[PDB]
RNA sequence: ACCUAAUCAGAAAGCCACGGCUAACUACGUGCCAGCAGCCGCGGUAAUACGUAGGUGGCAAGCGUUAUCCGGAAUUAUUGGGCGUAAAGCGCGCGUAGGCGGUUUUUUAAGUCUGAUGUGAAAGCCCACGGCUCAACCGUGGAGGGUCAUUGGAAACUGGAAA
């Protein structure tokens, strides 16, 4: 399960302007197809918690059946379904390689991951959606150094969280402690996600 | 300044009788998510004119309503005439849901709250007027407190 | 005729607090002489007295209101009347309006509020709410 | 009277055990009497041996029989 | 036998020898309507010398089987009444 | 009501029927299976060559297909799509759905695996007619 | 099982919908016809509601349709309904069993209360973790059965017993 085309339809019709499939614009008047300030605009009232429901699921690449696995793994927390919910996003190997600057998407952060070029404790972890559990680091093989595409992230440093030992080109990190909120994202609340499900 | 949200229109009147009535009305409940709200109706034939109309009726009326800053203080069946919601204080983190015409009056108060379904009401006129017979009949603590002793039931 | 005359008692005080009168002189007994001086102590009530003779002694009671004519007791309500009967859980029994108010239980001491029960777990027939 | 007994579970390709002790009569899944606790067969990211001999000496004092490949357990 | 379980209940009739019914109340309480509700089995009874009449409260422990239902055993007379 | 009358009666509750009669259920043996349960699917036998109309203000044209099932019983039906390689006595699938307006008409018709196999005319709509496209 | 080294981003993606609900719109062909339909129904001369390409939305190695079952349905309502006119009060008395029974004090413990023991075996749901590279599953612990039998204390009301 993975989503591919990098066409600027994830961002320009749900309406945010984040980093996701590509970071311009060139068709700035327009939204995508013939939906546009022509035609019809179609809204609802229960289209503000589908577009707090879609507004994730494109971001880290994820289908409909891994959030409603995820929305019940904050409730073995003692908060409620809808609040450490975005912890638990936050606190996936996916993010956490995108956290340390290792990759320049949250999407090459699932790239270089799958192919075995970055690891955990010295051994082979090829998840996207492993879980970061506090205690533990962030490794690679042995061949991680020629590559160019980590040496464009040795070029360019992209984002900066607070929970973490911050590597942006020596390959290692750390998980110091558990998340918070508005660290990872800076434009969702907590209540608007969790009615979706109801 | 408020908000306001048109919760239903219609278009109500006799058609010909040797000369056409065909006019409109609005039921828009206004609020400022600080714990005041309120509903009105007006009409009138030209279509969003009614509107402004009806907000007029509205902000003459608010209602303020007790609060733990999320929920309720506790829990009521409010109901009026015909109509019957249940309301009952949830946990902080999840949101209210809906119920419509019970929907939006519970947003423009301001809380993130459980709401249990309507249970007789059928229309959306007596879900509104059920809804803020509810909402004005809530207690505190402290207004329990002056008729009472001082704060010791915890 | 007159079958559990408790709740009748219990009618009178809703009757009274309605209309806003001030004297309700009723006949009551040693079961209820035990009942209304519960929630004098908890605030209800203002004065209730004694019962003159203890079966045709009526128990007279003034009831309080607020300082705005305002009215103190908002309703009443039976539990276990004669048809079905309840009796009280471990730990387990509700609260009145999350906590706010005073449920009426006999338990094998005596009657008690709701609140002394929570100090020795017991559980008795759970007579009325507030 | 009741013979000395390894219930095997285990998934594909994995199997595992628990002690039991229960006469020939009663098959090996189930209607099992007692258990004296677990036993380990792989040793990879896992233990080798486990028995809890307290209630194990209450089955040989009235006979048992135990089958000898888990009397290694018991002579080590 | 020696330690039997007992129901005392009134014994309704004496009609053949070594032979009565000894009936017995029990309120049994309803699956979920709360509200409790009456139950009479009329069992048997064995006893030894016709000792029992119309009307008796009564001791009874139980035995090893002798026929159809005759499966209790009288022992006292608590009540000698009519 | 009372308690007391609720002991001495239950709450018998509202049966419902099947909207949709003649399958799924055990009826009638003879010895052998003389006929049996279809729950969602079955064979047919045609009978005739359907064309009918709706009848309420409706005034257009209908092509249903009048059968005897596999457990002796009559029943109508129609073909969904376009194409009509359809006679009498071959055989046809079966599932459940009425057809509004019309008076007395019961299923439809499956057009992928029978002699109903494969409807043409149809280039989006595809698997609830069997129309294929081994390029995409 | 694992794992290295190779010519190669090259073999490896659908499927239903898009009036209102309900998430998603445009141009013609036919034009109360071939149809379509979960109901309002859109079709008498294109028609945002029929086939078509474009466009979008949903889910994704899976998408729709069927028959069946529970929720929506407070539409069998003990938790949680109703009878003047809307469906519903016997045409009305005496009345057997039955149901419920005012006040007082004293016992009895039959209900009820709580204490104690034994038992309602594994395995599942949940409450947690080394590990299978995560996970589905396994592993250990944990809660989960009594309207029960029996083993002591309390006498407030409902119940037999004395005035």
């Amino acid at each position: 399960a993975r989503f591919r085309g990098s066409n600027w339809k994830k961002s320009r019709r749900l309406g945010i302007s984040l980093s996701g499939t590509g970071k311009e614009l060139e068709k700035r008047p327009y939204a995508p197809g013939q939906h546009g300030p022509n035609q019809r605009k179609k809204l609802s009232e229960y289209g503000l918690q589908l577009r707090e429901k879609q507004k994730l699921r494109y971001l880290y690449g994820m289908t409909e059946r891994q959030f409603r696995n995820t929305f019940d793994i904050a409730g073995k927390k003692f908060g409620v379904h809808g609040e450490n919910f975005m912890i638990l996003l936050a606190s996936r190997l996916d993010a956490v390689v995108y956290s340390l600057g290792l990759a320049r998407t949250r999407r090459q952060a699932r790239q270089l991951v799958n192919h075995g070029h970055i690891l955990v404790d010295g051994k082979r972890v090829d998840i996207p959606s492993y879980s970061v559990k506090p205690g533990q680091t962030i490794s690679v093989r042995e061949k991680s150094q020629k590559l160019n595409i980590i040496v464009e992230s040795v070029e360019i440093n992209n984002f900066v969280p607070e929970y973490l030992n911050f590597d942006a080109d020596s390959l290692t990190g750390t998980f110091v402690r558990l998340p918070e909120r508005s660290e990872l994202p800076a434009e969702i609340n907590e209540q608007l996600i969790v009615e979706y499900y109801s | 300044e408020f908000e306001e949200r048109v919760v239903t229109i219609n278009r109500v009147a006799k058609v010909v009788k040797g000369g056409r009535r065909f006019r409109f009305t609005a039921l828009v409940v206004v609020g400022d998510k600080n714990g005041r709200v309120g509903f009105g109706t007006g009409k009138a034939q030209e279509v969003p004119e009614a509107i402004k109309k009806a907000v007029e009726a509205a902000k003459k009326d608010l209602v303020v309503v007790p609060r733990v800053e999320g929920t309720t203080p506790h829990t009521i069946t409010g109901r009026y005439g015909s109509g019957s919601v249940f309301m009952k204080p949830a946990a902080p983190g999840t949101g209210v849901i809906a119920g419509g015409p019970v929907r939006a009056v519970l947003e423009l108060a301001g809380i993130t709250d459980i709401l249990s379904k309507s249970l007789g009401s059928n229309t959306p006129i007596n879900m509104v007027r059920a809804t803020i017979d509810g909402l004005q009949n809530l207690k505190n603590a402290e207004d329990v407190a002056k008729l009472r002793g001082k704060t010791v039931e915890e | 005729t007159m079958t559990d005359p408790i709740a009748d008692m219990l009618t009178r005080v809703r009757n009274a607090n309605m209309v806003r009168h001030e004297k309700l002189e009723l006949p009551a007994s040693n079961i209820k002489k035990e009942i209304a001086e519960i929630l004098k102590s908890e605030g209800f009530i203002k004065n209730v007295e004694y019962v003159e003779d203890d079966k045709q002694g009526v128990l007279r009671l003034f009831l309080k209101y607020g300082q705005n004519d305002e009215r103190v007791i908002t309703g009443l309500k039976r539990i276990s009347k004669p048809g079905l009967r309840v009796y009280a859980k471990a730990s387990e029994m509700p609260k009145v309006l999350n906590g706010l108010g005073i449920a009426l239980v006999s338990t094998s001491e005596g009657v008690i509020t709701d609140k002394e029960a929570r100090k020795r777990n017991v559980g008795g027939e759970i007579i009325a709410y507030v | 009277a009741v013979k000395i007994r390894l219930t095997r579970l285990g998934s594909k390709r994995n199997p595992f055990y628990r002690i039991v002790v229960a006469d020939a009569r009663s098959p090996r899944d189930g209607r099992i009497i007692e258990q004296i606790g677990t036993y380990n067969p792989t040793s990879a990211n896992a233990p080798e041996i486990k028995v809890d001999e307290a209630l194990a000496l209450k089955w040989l004092n009235d006979g048992a029989k135990p089958t000898d490949t888990v009397h290694n357990i018991l002579s080590k | 036998r020696n330690d039997r379980k007992v129901y005392v209940g009134k014994v309704v009739s004496d009609k053949m020898d070594k032979t009565i019914t000894v009936l017995v109340e029990t309120y049994k309480t309803h699956k979920l309507y709360g509200k409790r509700v009456k139950y009479s089995k009329k069992y048997k009874t064995h006893d030894e010398n016709n000792s029992a009449k119309l009307g008796d409260i009564v001791k009874i422990q139980e035995t090893r089987p002798l026929s159809a239902t005759k499966r209790f055993r009288l022992v006292e007379i608590v009540e000698e009444s009519v | 009501p009372t308690i007391n009358q609720l002991v001495r009666k239950p709450r018998q509750s509202k049966i419902k029927k099947s909207d949709s009669p003649a399958l799924n259920k055990g009826f009638n043996s003879k010895k052998k299976k003389f006929t049996d349960l279809n729950s969602p699917q079955a064979r047919g036998v045609c009978t005739r060559v359907g064309t009918m109309t709706p009848k309420k203000p409706n005034s257009a044209l209908r092509k249903y297909a009048r059968v005897r099932l596999s457990n002796n019983i009559e029943i109508n039906a129609y073909i969904p799509g376009i194409g009509h390689n359809l006679q009498e006595h071959s055989v046809v699938l079966v599932r459940g759905g009425r057809v509004k307006d019309l008076p007395g008409v019961r299923y439809h018709i499956v057009r992928g695996a029978l002699d109903t196999s494969g409807v043409d005319g149809r280039r989006q709509g595809r698997s609830l007619y069997g129309t294929k496209k081994p390029k995409n």
